[PDB]
């Protein structure tokens, strides 16, 4: 594990690209994104995976799981947060 | 990250650290607010792990890092551990975070909000950097 | 695969 | 949010 | 368990069901006693999730088993999240067990005990029978 | 996930014979078993892996992790008690 | 511990 | 691998 934060800009992946990769896996509460010469690896898991929109940062995904040797060539899978904030807002009103 | 760089201290100003009581990084995980972060479920954090928050540098002792205690953990009823399936829990913690330069929320999305395939994003964390 | 983690 | 006070370099 | 057998009914009166809020097994865990339960640190368990004990088929009703609440989970300071290593903690049961036929102890290991490759064991759990 | 509690016997690995199929993830906290016909698999995790010691049985081994498939000529990967047990002695003891 | 009231058949 | 899990 590196001691300062690490960064790295990679590519989204459609569900059905990422299924060429991973297979049945893949599940609708499941986004792809690398598979460009970078990779999330142990120790990234929960982590944040942000888009620029209107300015902002927007988390859209929470660092999951992916290969196990962590290879730049193929996608790692991240938690499709826009399918799990419904979640959160139900979670953050009740508590 | 494998073949990342080393980012702006503080720049990512919502990243956390998740470590456990023998002082351990074991999952990042990002602030939603002063005192909610958001992690995945996997991580399997418990109430003795803590949150550090403004930290750039793990190997530092000379930043005025965050260290807050967590008071209840929030794992998502539909998390599916035999697929990592909704892979998400919120931490609820009891010391609630002083935001400032280096340390402050990422925004949440509306469930309506369409992410393109093509699309550049970033990921960040104090993951491998080489396997 | 293998959890990130 | 989203809007950090130390903008990222990439 | 791919390629096993179906157990007589209490015949491991030590394997209990831990199961999140939705009535869902994620995990199986071992009771070493009345009040503590041994699991996979790995399994993330929190204090909303349950151990169910005297269960033997999980679509059956008519069961005498004992749903028993977490009142707090013990993950091992030395579990590596990274390799997985040193993947146990112990969950201690805020309604303590009661033992009987089909509700009971396994026994624990010297640190002493030496176990030889070659030597026939089991394993038992509702785990996938097939992927 | 099958209904009704399932049940396998298996035999134990040496570190060094596990570690050909798992090389160095394999770790002195690790004990292998399987290979044989027949392998633990998603939802186990954290069940038990017992061998009989004087008539007693013993835990020896709580299910973790191995095969992606749970392929049964490949050997499952669980916690080696005797390296715990330890922790749990004191754990009980100050709790 | 160890010794089930129900005997496990294998 | 994977996680058992
Ligand atoms: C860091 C992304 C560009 C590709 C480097 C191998
Ligand atoms: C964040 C990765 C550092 C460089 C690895 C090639
Ligand atoms: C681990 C803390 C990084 C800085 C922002 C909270
Ligand atoms: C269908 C079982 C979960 C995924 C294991 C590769
Ligand atoms: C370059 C990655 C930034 C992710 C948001 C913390
Ligand atoms: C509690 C951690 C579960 C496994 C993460 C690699
Ligand atoms: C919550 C303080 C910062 C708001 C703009 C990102
Ligand atoms: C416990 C496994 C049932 C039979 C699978 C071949
Ligand atoms: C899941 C419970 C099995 C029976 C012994 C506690
Ligand atoms: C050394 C990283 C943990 C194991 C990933 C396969
Ligand atoms: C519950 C102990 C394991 C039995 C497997 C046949
Ligand atoms: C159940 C163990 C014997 C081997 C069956 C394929
Ligand atoms: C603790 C009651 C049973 C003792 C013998 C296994
Ligand atoms: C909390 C569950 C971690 C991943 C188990 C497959």
């Amino acid at each position: 594990t590196p001691d300062r934060l690490q960064q790295a800009s990679l590519p989204l992946l459609s569900n059905t690209n990422c299924k060429k990769y991973w297979g049945t896996k893949i599940k609708d509460a499941m986004i792809c994104a690398g598979a460009s010469g970078v990779s999330s690896c142990m120790g990234d898991s929960g982590g944040p995976l942000v888009c620029k929109k209107n300015g902002a940062w927007t988390l859209v995904g929470i660092v999951s799981w992916g290969s196990s040797t962590c290879s730049t060539s193929t996608p790692g899978v991240y938690a499709r947060v826009t399918a799990l904030v419904n979640w959160v807002q139900q979670t953050l009103a009740a508590n | 990250i494998v073949n990342g760089e080393e980012a702006v201290p503080g720049s990512w100003p919502w990243q956390v650290s998740l470590q456990d009581k023998t002082g351990f990084h074991f999952c990042g995980g990002s602030l939603i607010n002063e005192n909610w972060v958001v992690t995945a479920a996997h991580c399997g954090v418990t109430t003795s792990d803590v949150v550090v928050a403004g930290e750039f540098d793990q190997g530092s002792s000379s930043e005025k890092i965050q260290k807050l205690k967590i008071a209840k953990v929030f794992k998502n009823s539909k998390y599916n551990s035999l697929t990592i399936n909704n892979d998400i829990t919120l931490l609820k913690l009891s010391t609630a975070a002083s935001f400032s330069q280096t340390v402050s929320a990422v925004c949440l999305p509306s469930a309506s909000d369409d992410f393109a395939a093509g699309t550049t994003c970033v990921t960040t964390g104090w993951g491998l950097t080489r396997y | 695969p293998g959890a990130y983690d | 949010c989203g809007v950090p006070a130390i903008q990222p370099v990439l």
